[PDB]
RNA sequence: GAGCUGUAAGCAAGCUUUGAUCCGGAGAUUUCCGAAUGGGGAAACCCACCACUCGUAAUGGAGUGGUAUCCAUAUCUGAA
RNA sequence: AAAGAGGGGUGAGAAUCCCCUCCACCGAAUGCCUAAGGUUUCCUGAGGAAGGCUCGUCCGCUCAGGGUUAGUCGGGACCUAAGCCGAGGCCGAAAGGCGUAGGCGAUGGACAACAGGUUGAUAUUCCUGUACCACCUCCUCACCAUUUGAGCAAUGGGGG
């Protein structure tokens, strides 16, 4: 899984092509990730605790992780990742630069 | 339980009983 | 052996509560327990004097969920009956 | 109803840890008590009272697992609750009743505590809860507007307010007041006395003179709960320069700490008789130390005709007996629900009063357009009507299960 | 907690904490069966703690022999 | 190197960057039947003896370890 | 294989379900205990899609709770019959077959509790009164003798 919870993701593929978002939930068992603002879907539900009103509700569906690239911090353009020991813990060096994440 | 039934009816009238 | 694992869990029922009012307590013990050691274990843990221990054991109910046809585990219900002028058990 | 919310907030997370864990350890009680001690200190509880309270609870809480291994944590909570209860006075301390009417009650305190307002609140309580016939008296001549303030409250209660203006001594006012009360058969005489911002000599000289001529059966200090330990000190000074028999704590509706309430007894031995809970005249309750202790610890204790009776008894018919207010205090400890009907309950009542007598007798007889018209008259199209019918069906199922 | 169990002294207080711990577990099961226990991971963690404090005893004995 | 309490859509509660769940090597526990081996038995059961501990005033009760047959070696005793 | 009929009651709905009142059947049984067997079908509260040779609100079906209490009853901690296994043994291409001591094995022998009460479901089992059998000694009482020995009996004879 080349992304983490709290990334600055620019999506690649789908109806939502090319918009920003922060990851709130990654599901690495299924290789799906939940980026905010993408796959806004309408769930119908009759019960709701903490004051039931029922009604349609607008939530975010997870997307597959291969529709996801992180962003290089210097240029802002999406790039692939690499791994390099920075004298201690391993960090994700973005390609086309030397900085991390 | 008459008192419990009355309390549940009051709660359902105030909002709703759990089903 | 340990007096704690003799008594597994209590039984809370209307019949059980009527026996509580008539000062005979009920417990569920492990499947290889003994009448003497149920008496010894309840006297050891709760510090009360007993008159009798009345032990039966129960078969397994057959429960199904969809395709699955299993059986509930067996239980050994053990009623202890305390003496007159003894401490109660909570 | 009101008060102590901040101390509760603090205590109740440390209480959480112990209650869940049945096991009692030397380290568990020590830890809970360190937190309890910090919470009482931050609530401005008297310092000696804290150190004695932490000692007596901790001593009982480690003989209690020896006391009982059954529900051990819920036993530790019961000890804390019992000690909180004694700390705020053991039990409800009721109003004195003289052998011969009238019972003379002297209200004292410093300016701004709430004397004048509380005088009116107490008269109101005496008539509504005890069916008495009280008389208010205007003994504070030293501010202007003081007399007119009391007279105004008197006119809302339909109760006399004795006054001889501001050019006559309060000793004389009290004397004549009590004699008129004898002649006209008044049960109680409530004297609203003078007071500046701070105690002085010529306050206490006057109050002792009034006590003398009036021989009161009760002398109540009215004191502002939000002043913390300053209220405990005002109490100590009044109880020593004249005799206090009681204390009325005002403005609990703004007091989140509770220092004064937890400290008055232990420092002055004067009991707390009433709590003021607001600006209105009907915001006075007897002080019930059990129920406040319980509060601080989060611890509690014809279909149409039936719906109309439930709406009458739930919306404006609030007031239970047999410990119904005690178990239902704070919404019954909140009940894990954060939603109240309020305007939803008002809309439910409006939807309930949208049908004929035959429809109220038989709720299932309404056709689809039959309560489409009722929903048009109510304001919710189908949603409120069908929710009300689902609630009626659920109540019928619950009644069938209970019967 | 396993480093604490190694670092503490050898013979008897592990047995005393097993015994004392066992009583709490016995009390804890009773509370779950009667149905007024709030937290249920306490049963799991007390069972894991009893297991690790018994296995430090057996590891100590098989190291001693 | 950040999600995890399987299968399984569950919040009654909790654990983890003082490094969880997951993966490999070596260890510990491994009830009861089963060649089953203390004696029996109709598979998952019943009843014992000896030694040492727990408890009772003592009997009752419990825990732990031994107790099958044949063979090999060694020791003692060696019938008509 | 055989007898119901009407009035109430519930329900959305009935000849079929519940109550009542008459009528009819068995009565060396179609009654009451209890084996082999079955395994939760027993009781209470809900359901009517399937099962019910029709319907069904009903159940031996479906769902959730509950219910089987022993010193004396039956079997073990006692015995043996037929029979079965069988240390050593005797045979036998191999497996195996037979058989002594020993043991297992009731359908038999021996053996201490009964009559009243109870709940929706257990009753010589729970409660009340009155008993009985085996064993033990912190104890109380009497007797005998602590080697010219009181008392006990043994896996052995004998009667039973
Ligand atoms: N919330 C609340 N207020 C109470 C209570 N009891 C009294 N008060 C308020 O305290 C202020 C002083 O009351 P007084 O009745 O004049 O007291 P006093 O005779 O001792 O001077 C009053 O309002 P005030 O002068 O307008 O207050 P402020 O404007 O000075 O703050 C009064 O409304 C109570 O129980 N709860």
């Amino acid at each position: 899984m080349h992304v983490k919870k709290g990334d600055k993701v620019m999506v690649i593929s789908g109806k939502d092509k090319g918009k920003q978002g922060t990851i709130l939930a990654a599901f690495p068992k299924k290789d799906r990730v939940l980026v905010e603002g993408v796959n806004m879907v309408k769930k119908h539900s009759k019960p709701t605790q903490a004051n039931p009103q029922g009604g349609i509700s607008n939530q975010e569906a997870p997307i597959h992780v291969s529709n996801v690239m992180p962003l290089d911090p210097k240029t802002g353009e999406v790039t692939r990742v690499g791994y390099k020991v920075e004298d201690g813990k391993k960090v994700r060096v973005a390609k086309k630069s030397g900085q991390v994440l | 339980l008459f008192l419990v039934d009355f309390f549940t009816i009051i709660l359902p009238a105030l909002t709703a009983i759990g089903i | 052996k340990d007096p704690r694992d003799v008594l597994k869990r209590p039984v809370i029922t209307e019949r059980s509560a009527d026996l509580m009012t008539e000062k005979k307590y009920t417990f569920e013990v492990d499947v290889r327990a003994n009448k003497t050691e149920v008496k010894d274990a309840v006297e050891s843990i709760f510090g009360v004097k007993v008159d009798k221990v009345n032990i039966m054991n129960y078969k397994g109910k057959s429960k199904r969920v969809g395709r699955y046809t299993g059986m509930t585990s067996r239980r050994r219900k053990a009623i202890v009956k305390l003496t007159a002028d003894s401490k109660e058990i909570e | 109803h009101m008060g102590f919310e901040g101390l509760a907030d603090r205590l109740q997370q440390t209480i959480s840890k112990i209650r869940g864990k049945g096991k009692v350890s030397e380290q568990d009680v020590k830890e809970m008590m360190r937190e309890v001690r910090l919470a009482l200190l931050e609530a401005d509880v008297n310092f000696k009272v804290v150190k004695d309270f932490v000692k007596k609870v901790s001593e009982r809480a480690v003989g209690q697992d020896v006391m009982k291994s059954l529900t051990p944590g819920q036993q530790v909570i019961k000890v804390v609750q019992e000690e909180l209860t004694e700390l705020m006075g053991g039990e409800e301390s009721k109003i004195a009743v003289a052998k011969r009417p009238p019972t003379v009650i002297m209200m004292v305190g410093l300016q701004g505590a709430g004397k004048t307002t509380t005088s009116g609140k107490l008269a109101n309580l005496l008539r509504k809860k005890h069916n008495r016939k009280p008389m208010l008296v205007a003994a504070d001549i030293y501010r202007p507007a003081a007399i007119k303030q009391l007279e105004t409250l008197g006119k809302q209660l339909d109760m006399p307010v004795f006054s001889l203006g501001d050019q006559v001594s309060p000793v004389e006012i009290a004397k004549q007041a009590i004699e008129k009360a004898k002649e006209e058969h008044y049960d109680y005489v409530i004297l609203d006395t003078a007071g500046r911002l701070h105690i002085d000599h010529e306050l206490m000289d006057e109050l002792t003179n009034v006590k003398e001529i009036a021989n009161p059966e009760e002398i109540f200090l009215v004191v502002d709960s939000m002043t913390g330990q300053d209220a405990v000190n005002v109490a100590k000074s009044f109880n020593e320069q004249l005799g206090l028999t009681g204390v009325v704590l005002t403005k609990l509706d703004g007091d989140t700490r509770g220092g004064a309430a937890l400290s008055i007894r232990a420092v002055t031995n004067t009991p707390i008789k009433f709590a003021g809970l607001g600006e209105k005249l009907d915001a006075l309750e007897p002080f019930h130390p059990e129920r406040m202790a319980s509060r601080i610890l989060g611890m509690g204790d014809t279909l149409d005709d039936f719906l109309e009776q439930l709406g009458q008894v739930r919306n404006m018919g609030p007031l239970d007996e047999l410990l119904q207010m005690m178990p239902g205090a704070g919404k019954m400890k909140g009940l894990k629900n954060i939603q109240v009907d309020e305007k939803q309950l008002n809309h439910v009542e409006a939807i309930i009063k949208s049908m004929t007598v035959l429809e109220k007798e038989q709720p299932d007889i309404i056709n689809a357009s039959r309560r489409k018209r009722i929903a048009k008259g109510s304001g919710t199209s189908v949603q409120e009507v069908n929710r009300l019918l689902k609630q009626f069906d659920e109540m019928k199922k619950m009644m069938k299960q209970m019967t | 907690m396993k480093a604490n169990e190694i670092r503490d002294l050898t013979t008897a207080e592990i047995e005393q904490k097993v015994k004392s711990l066992k009583e709490e577990l016995f009390n804890l099961r009773f509370q779950l069966a009667t149905g007024q226990l709030e937290n249920t991971a306490r049963i799991r963690e007390v069972r894991k703690a009893i297991a690790r404090m018994k296995t430090v005893i057996r590891e100590r004995e098989i190291a001693a022999n």
